[PDB]
């Protein structure tokens, strides 16, 4: 029972990309992860150098 | 806007830091790229290769 992102029920069903991803529930929230990294990594060797 | 004067002028300890940081970030925000693309590819899903991954 490791660390899955979406749901690991139903035998990890939940990655299927079928009738597009954006209408895959959980690649959407993938989505929404990507604009804060990009920040949380531009930023974090800026401001340590300050 | 001098940034490599300044990363010169840093402490050795600081620059472990920033070193060590330019890098972990830059494989870690490609690690959500190639973590997204093999998503939305659809080989990340737990089953049977019929297609053929993205990234093996
Ligand atoms: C108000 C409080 C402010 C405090 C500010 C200081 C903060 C210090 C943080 C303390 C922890 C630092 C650990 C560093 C360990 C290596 C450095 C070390 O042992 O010192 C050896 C020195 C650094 O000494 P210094 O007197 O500070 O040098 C300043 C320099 N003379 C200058 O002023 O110009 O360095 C050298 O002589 C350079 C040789 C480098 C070669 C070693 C390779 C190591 C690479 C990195 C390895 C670690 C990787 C970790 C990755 C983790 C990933 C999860
Ligand atoms: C730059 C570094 C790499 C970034 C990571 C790779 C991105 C892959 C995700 C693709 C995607 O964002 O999804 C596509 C739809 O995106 C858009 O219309 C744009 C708006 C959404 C994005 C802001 C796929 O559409 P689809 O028709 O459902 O594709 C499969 C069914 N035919
Ligand atoms: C879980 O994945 C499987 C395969 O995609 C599906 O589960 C069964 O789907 C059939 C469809 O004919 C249903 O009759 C069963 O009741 C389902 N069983 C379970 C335990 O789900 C379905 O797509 C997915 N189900 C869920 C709840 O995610």
């Amino acid at each position: 029972m490791p660390l899955a992102f979406c749901g690991t029920e139903n035998h990890s069903a939940a990655y299927r990309v079928d009738q597009g991803v954006l209408n895959n529930g959980c690649f959407v929230d993938a989505l929404n992860v990507v604009p804060h990294v990009f920040l949380l990594f531009i930023t974090f060797p800026i401001l340590f150098i300050g | 806007q001098d940034v490599f004067t300044t990363l010169v002028d840093l402490k050795w300890p600081h620059t472990l830091l920033i070193f060590t940081m330019s890098f972990l970030c830059s494989w870690l925000l490609f690690a959500m790229v190639w973590w997204l693309i093999a998503f939305a590819h659809g080989d990340l899903a737990p089953g049977e290769g019929t297609n053929v991954p993205c990234v093996t």
